[PDB]
RNA sequence: UUAUGUAUUUACUGACCU
């Protein structure tokens, strides 16, 4: 069964359809796996912060992408 | 060969690498196919124990290097000095990543 | 305080590479990004040397770089994806020299 | 472009101003430094002599210590996470030869 | 909460499943329709259906008691024939 | 559940920023690190007032407008406020009179003036760095 | 001499003051923007110039007070008191690792040389008068206009990246000028008022004075 | 629009379709409803450009007579590169003066 | 003396509008 959680949408104030805006009553942990989703897709989008990232490792750029894509699932860490 | 972000084979037989650090390079295929001499496994050969297929490492067989396109990525340190005593100053660069890094000097003139 | 932009030795590490029959002929040629930098170099099969035939700068980062042919077609695009919201499709002409802008269309917000 | 290769990544250099001279510091994660490459592969043919060799080949050990691949060309081993190659090198600017080397420890 | 134990409609029969529904809603409206049996019908043709969309869509017809006791009693059905090679639950394989 | 200004500010960092209500918060520890980071600037003072925050600007009569100095080395301001007087002297029946009959040429002052004071005689005002923001005195507040 | 630079590699460039009398290490100047420096350079007893993760350049002068005397609790935004200020932000797209000022021709003049990572290797050079500053200024400015970049990504809006752009000519948009049809040309020249070789002339005389 | 604060926008994906203003309303833009600085065409989505609704003005739905515009201003803030700007619904004005 | 709830004018805003 269920009980009463029947909330499909409501009134289309302003349809904050962007991903990571965030509301008011959102937390530390929200905004800031938010800020990390960001970052990497800012890491791999520009080439060059890829390349310095690859530096200093001596990892490869795709060694380097997929450790960054697999870190955008649950980077902060549990909720 | 050294490793590369993209290769583009190309049709006359060359294959073209871009090392993402350090120099490109231009290559012609010597021995297309090479299924000749080599130990090659497959799929579906009932092989356990993890990997259980290695390969010994070679020199060159089937390229044969052509062109060194040059790069200074990733210049990582640099310096304006005029070392050599020469009349204009010199570029004193640090580059590449690895084993393949380079400490490179530049001068205006030509080859 | 008042200062102003030069490049003198432009960039050189190729992030993306791609081929195909840019200039429309039966001979191929590279389409390289050096991420800012969009060139184009012919593979001079029978010297084997690399020559650039042009180099423009997007003014962007080039996210994705990627050529196709159309059905039944002579000539490749190449088609850029960038930071800027626009898909946009380039065709190289060999006469003028340069890469004439097909098309850009817009889906998204920047950066 | 005139090119003195160098075994690491080299971070920064300074100037020796009296006597113009290079003065070079190489570093790289996941690197061995080459007293470790030694003693893995001298480890690498006593595990291959050791893993039931009475049927045999010793050969192997030996011509695995002896045959030293180019790492410029065939890739630099990585030591896993957290190990640090590094060298500091003193050389010519002119010629580009390594006039004095001092490698550093396995994590240093 | 035991509408979430996941089911997938290939592994069930439909068709022998239809008329113990339309006599449950027989049973619970008192009296015959065709378009809730047919939103029984059409709910459950898609391959991985959901339960609480299901339980919500008959909420709305029925009390919320008996949409309650028909999720209840229809998702056990479906868990014990989708276990079953053959595809019927235990109310029809032993009648 | 909202431990006090005792603990929270025995915890934090840099304590000097812990306020009365920031224990009333729903997540305290970032909010004083945020609010001890470094170049923020801080929510405006009047968020938990009752006032508005300028109806406090009720009985006090102040001046009209200073001028910048460029532009009253024009003139403008005394050929303006000249006509303004002499305008204040007309009735309905000459104000409508030379709306049809216009005397024209009264300020006709020059361009090559207003050029200069824009362009020659232009003067850096004084501008305030990125955190002074403005609270309901702070002009009043010229002490320091 | 005398005084620090000191470059966080968060924050900003820090100011410091060593003393003789004392052997103190006062902090009496630091920037307001957060930065992510990689490298720095000196350029004047006051101004530093310095380059970023992300791939901008800053350059930030002391204002004309900022009393180094300062001997050792409020700070004026949770750090120092005079906050210098930034006199240019440009966008390069790429890291930029070494900052360095020089001169690269005998004869020629000081230009501040930055090396990036991708490569690349660019000058940053002063404008002598402000006819040469206004000139150039209205020459990309016309070709932001004619000659848009490739990607559609709006140039204005590339070189304002992160930071908003200012006081920077991108002179490899103005060295495309000799890279349009010679009815574009004509239109930015006459738009100029001046001749197509004649932009060509002075456009290439940076070059030659400055650089290579 | 900006005066009336209860109209909606489409803001669906933006084809290929120019957007096209009425002969009451050229000259006006579309998000900061101005007059000056047009820089960037306007490009509607394919159901709001579908059969009747061709050629029709943005704002009014009047018929349209010249193309739509952006200003600089909508430009540079990028707020031409949001869904189309086709106001969707007619509400409480120019329909109760419609019944006065 | 900050202040509410309302009956209630007067002013003011949005290049609002045939
Ligand atoms: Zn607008
Ligand atoms: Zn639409
Ligand atoms: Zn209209």
């Amino acid at each position: 069964m269920t009980d009463r959680y029947t909330i499909h949408s409501q009134l289309e104030h302003l349809q904050s359809k962007y991903i990571g805006t965030g509301h008011a009553d959102t937390t530390k942990w929200e905004w800031l796996v938010n800020q990390h989703r960001d970052s990497y897709c800012s890491y791999m989008g520009h080439f060059d912060l890829l390349n310095y990232f690859a530096i200093a490792e001596n990892e490869s750029k795709a060694r380097v992408r997929f450790n960054l894509m697999e870190k955008m699932l649950q980077p902060c860490g549990p909720p | 060969v050294p490793v590369a972000a993209a290769m583009c084979v190309l049709k006359t037989g060359f294959l073209f690498v871009a090392s993402e650090f350090g120099n490109h390079y231009l290559y012609q295929i010597a021995h297309l196919g090479d299924d000749d001499e080599e130990p090659e496994f497959s799929s579906a050969m009932p092989l356990e124990e993890g990997d259980t297929f290695f390969f010994q490492p070679r020199p060159l067989k089937n390229l044969v290097l052509v062109d060194e396109l040059d790069s200074l990525s990733p210049i990582l340190f640099c310096q304006i000095a005029d070392l050599a005593n020469e009349d204009t100053p010199q570029l004193y660069v640090a580059c590449g990543r690895g084993p393949r890094s380079s400490l490179r000097v530049l001068r205006h003139g030509l080859e | 305080m008042f200062l102003y932009n030069l490049t003198l030795q432009r960039a050189t590490g190729i992030s993306f590479a791609i081929h195909g029959n840019f200039s429309g002929t039966k001979q191929q040629e590279i389409v390289v990004s050096r991420g800012k930098i969009l060139e184009l170099l012919r593979p001079d099969p029978n010297t084997g040397k690399v020559h650039t035939l042009l180099t423009v700068e997007v003014f962007g980062v080039i996210r994705s770089l990627m050529a196709f042919r159309l059905t039944g077609g002579t000539k490749d695009y190449i088609v850029v994806g960038s930071d800027s919201g626009r898909i946009v499709i380039l065709e190289y002409q060999p006469s003028k020299n340069m890469f004439e802008k097909i098309h850009q269309e817009t889906f998204g917000k920047s950066g | 472009q005139v090119a003195f290769p160098l075994q690491y990544t080299p971070r920064k250099f300074v100037i020796h101003p009296e006597s113009n001279n290079l003065i070079i510091i190489e570093t790289d994660h996941n690197a061995y430094t080459e007293a470790t490459k030694a003693q893995r592969k001298q480890q690498m043919a006593e595990e291959m002599v050791e893993a039931a060799g009475e049927d045999l080949a010793a050969e192997m050990a030996a011509a695995f210590l002896n045959e030293n691949l180019p790492e410029s060309i065939f890739g630099a081993p990585k030591a896993g996470n957290g190990q640090w190659a590094s060298v500091i090198r003193v050389m010519n600017p002119i010629q580009g030869n390594t006039l004095d080397l001092v490698q550093l420890e396995q994590n240093e | 909460e035991c509408l979430e134990k996941k089911v997938d409609m290939s592994k069930v029969n439909l068709e022998v499943i239809k008329p113990w529904i339309t006599k449950r809603v027989t049973e619970i409206l008192g009296f015959e329709d065709d378009v809730v049996i047919e939103f029984i019908f059409n709910q459950l043709e898609v391959k991985n259906p959901d339960s609480k969309m299901m339980q919500i869509n008959l909420t709305g017809f029925l009390n919320g008691k008996n949409a309650r006791e028909f999720m209840g009693e229809l998702w056990p059905l479906l868990l014990s024939a989708q276990e079953n090679i053959a595809g019927i639950p235990s109310a029809f394989l032993e009648l | 559940n909202r431990f006090t200004v005792a603990e929270l500010k025995q915890l934090v960092a840099r304590p000097d920023v812990v306020e009365m209500h920031d224990v009333t918060a729903q997540d305290p520890k970032l909010l004083v690190h945020l609010k001890a980071t470094r170049n923020s600037v801080p929510v405006p003072r009047h968020w938990c007032f009752k006032r508005k925050y300028l109806q406090g600007k009720r009985g006090i009569e102040k001046p009209p407008f200073e001028l910048p100095d460029f532009i009253k080395r024009t003139g403008i301001q005394e050929m303006r406020e000249a006509l303004q007087e002499k305008e204040e002297q007309k009735t309905m029946k000459s104000k409508m009179r030379e709306k049809v009959r216009p005397k024209m040429g009264k300020i006709d002052i020059d361009y090559q003036k207003l050029h200069d004071a824009f362009f020659k005689w232009q003067t850096k005002p004084k501008l305030t760095i990125h955190g002074d923001l403005y609270y309901e005195g702070k002009e009043f507040e010229t002490r320091l | 001499g005398h005084r620090v630079i000191v470059s966080d590699v968060q924050e900003s460039f820090i100011w410091v003051r060593y003393k003789r009398n004392e052997n103190q290490l006062i902090i009496f100047a630091d920037d307001t923007y957060p930065r992510w420096v990689t490298t720095a350079s000196l350029l004047d007893y006051d101004t530093v110039a310095g380059a970023d993760k992300f791939g901008n350049i800053c350059v930030v002068r002391l204002p004309p007070n900022t009393n180094d005397e300062v001997d050792e609790d409020r700070g004026l935004l949770n750090g120092a008191s005079q906050k210098a200020e930034v006199i240019m932000n440009y966008h390069v797209g790429e890291t930029v690792l070494s900052l360095q000022k020089t001169t690269l021709i005998p004869g020629g003049s000081e230009s501040l040389v930055y090396t990036t990572l991708s490569g690349g290797i660019g000058i940053l050079v002063p404008f002598t008068s402000h006819e040469d500053h206004d000139f150039f200024q209205h020459v990309e400015m016309h070709l932001r206009s004619e000659h848009p970049p490739l990607c559609g990504r709006d140039h204005l809006s590339f070189r304002s990246y992160y930071f908003p752009v200012k006081n920077v000519i991108d002179g490899d948009l103005c060295e495309q000028f000799n890279s349009m049809e010679p009815n574009k040309q004509k239109n930015v020249s006459e738009e100029l008022d001046r001749t197509p070789p004649e932009v060509s002339k002075k456009l290439e005389d940076i070059r030659t004075r400055y650089a290579f | 629009a900006k005066h009336h604060p209860d109209l909606i926008f489409c803001r669906k994906q933006a084809g290929v379709a120019i957007g096209r203003l009425c002969e009451k309303c050229d000259g006006k833009c579309v998000i900061c409803d101005s007059y000056v600085r047009p820089c960037t065409l306007v490009r509607i989505c394919d159901e709001c450009n579908y059969g009747s609704y061709q050629g029709r003005c943005v704002i009014c739905g009047g018929p349209g007579v010249s193309d739509a515009y952006y200003c600089k201003e909508c430009t540079i803030q990028e707020k031409d590169r949001d869904g189309c700007p086709k106001i969707v619904n007619l509400g409480s004005s120019k329909t109760d003066l419609f019944y006065e």
